[PDB]
Order: C-alpha cells, then sequence, then structure tokens
C-alpha cells in the first residue's frame, strides 16, 4: 500500500527481475523516486546490488514529506519555459529516452514550470 | 468436461441451497477451470457471494476460457526475456507471479517452479504446457 510495496515494484523492472541488479540501472532506479547521492556517497555502495540493500537504502535516502526535491531549481521554479527550448536542453543532454521524450510532455499538459512537473510526477509515482 | 462430477461438487460445497464464490472457484479448479479475479468479480455485481445451482453454472462457463495457448499467457513472461535465450531464471519467474495479477504467495509460485523442473533456467514455454493442462 506504502512506498514500501512500491520500492520493491521499482526493483523488478529496472532489473528486469534479477536478483543482482547493474550499477548502472540501480542508479535509474534510484532517481526515479528523487534520490541523487554526493560524488562520494556514490563511491561508498557496494560492488553487488541486491533487493535486500536496495529497500534500505530506499527508506534512507527517499523524501517522503516532499517526494521529488531535486526538480525545484527558486529561479527555476517560478519561471516558465517554452515547450521547445525545454526539449532542447532535454535532446543535447539525454542518457536515455529516444521516443518516450514526447510522452514526458502529456504527463505534463506551451509555457512549463518546475512546480507543476514535480507535482505531475508526485501522481506518477 | 466431466458433467457427473459438477452437481456432485456442488451439493457437497453447497450451504442452504446457494454456494460461496470461494467454493464455487474451489468447485472450478477441481473440474479443471481457471478463475481469475475478473471472472470471480464479474458474478459478485450479479447475486451476491452466495449463489443457487442457477447462477453457478453461469458461474462455470466465465471459468471456460476456450481462447486459452502456449503465447496467450507468455506475453508477461517473454516481456521479461531480454537475454533471448528462452530459459528463464526461477527467481525471475518467481517474482513475475507475485507483485501481479493473481496473488500468488512466495511459497505458492516458488513450490510450483521446483515441481515443474528443479533447474534454475526453466523455459516458460514449456511452463505453459503443464500449467494449462
Amino acid at each position: 500500500s506504502d512506498m514500501e510495496e512500491k520500492f520493491r515494484e521499482a526493483f523488478i523492472l529496472f532489473s528486469s527481475c534479477s536478483d543482482h541488479i547493474e550499477m548502472y540501472k540501480f542508479f535509474e532506479l534510484m532517481n526515479s523516486f528523487g534520490i541523487i547521492l554526493t560524488n562520494d556517497e556514490k563511491a561508498a555502495l557496494p560492488n553487488d546490488i541486491n533487493m535486500d540493500y536496495w529497500l534500505n537504502f530506499a527508506k534512507k535516502h527517499y523524501n517522503y514529506e516532499q517526494p521529488f526535491k531535486h526538480i525545484n531549481n527558486e529561479q527555476n521554479t517560478n519561471v516558465q519555459i517554452k515547450i521547445d527550448n525545454f526539449l532542447g536542453i532535454m535532446k543535447a543532454l539525454d542518457t536515455r529516452l529516444t521516443e518516450s521524450d514526447l510522452n514526458i510532455l502529456l504527463q505534463i499538459t506551451s509555457t512549463l514550470n518546475l512546480k507543476t512537473v514535480s507535482q505531475k510526477l508526485t501522481e506518477s509515482i | 468436461v466431466d458433467e457427473s462430477d459438477v452437481r456432485i461438487y456442488f451439493n457437497e460445497k453447497s450451504s442452504g441451497g446457494k454456494i460461496s464464490i470461494d467454493n464455487a472457484s474451489y468447485n472450478a479448479r477441481k473440474l479443471g477451470l481457471a478463475p481469475s479475479s475478473i471472472d470471480e468479480k464479474k458474478i459478485k455485481e450479479l447475486y451476491g457471494d452466495n449463489l443457487t445451482y442457477e447462477q453457478y453454472l453461469e458461474y462455470l462457463s466465465i471459468c471456460v476460457h476456450d481462447k486459452d495457448n502456449v503465447e496467450e499467457l507468455i506475453k508477461m513472461f517473454a516481456h521479461f526475456d531480454n537475454n533471448c535465450t528462452g530459459y528463464l531464471t526461477k527467481s525471475q519467474m518467481k517474482n513475475i507471479l507475485t507483485t501481479w495479477g493473481d496473488a500468488l504467495t512466495d511459497q505458492e509460485a516458488i513450490d510450483a517452479l521446483n515441481a515443474f523442473s528443479s533447474e534454475d533456467n526453466i523455459d516458460y514455454k514449456l511452463f505453459c504446457e503443464d500449467i494449462l493442462q
């Protein structure tokens, strides 16, 4: 019902139901909630990541009071970016997506703000 | 299909004439029918939990599922076969059965895998063959 039952669901997806997820896919998994660690913290992580460690890491590092804090930047929050200019930042930086990019904007809806995106992503999760 | 056992299992698990859905499903599985949560809820919004033989026959038909085969079920198991070997890890196949659809607990699915084959790499093709039987 809570986050505990939702975290387990998210592991079986990124691991593709694997017991031991690959380091790179584990980072996709943490980010999907609103978890980003410091350069040092990201080295403190174990060699082989498993479900048991993932769920401990989930409790500690996930934001509960405001699930997506990392999206808020208040110079970037209040400001309105056009749909085309927003995709410009996205297409150059992108490390994941291909055509699921059009589907992210649909999850939000011309001029958008970060507090709108975070609010909609809180309902997505 | 066995017509004789249909009536026998009804009166055996009947109570005050009417039969409870839990028992109707139990009898469906006793014959060789596979009721899911979708088939179970369809009858709930009609005459209640307890329903007579008149209504029990209508539930026997919703449990038939004639259009069931090897590729009508693997739509979730092939979805997780990124390795392209056909063989799927016991544990991989396990967690699939626990999290989504019908609530099959760890022990329910765990023992079902080992009962089919002892090996870790289990083909979800040969798996459909016997559970559908």
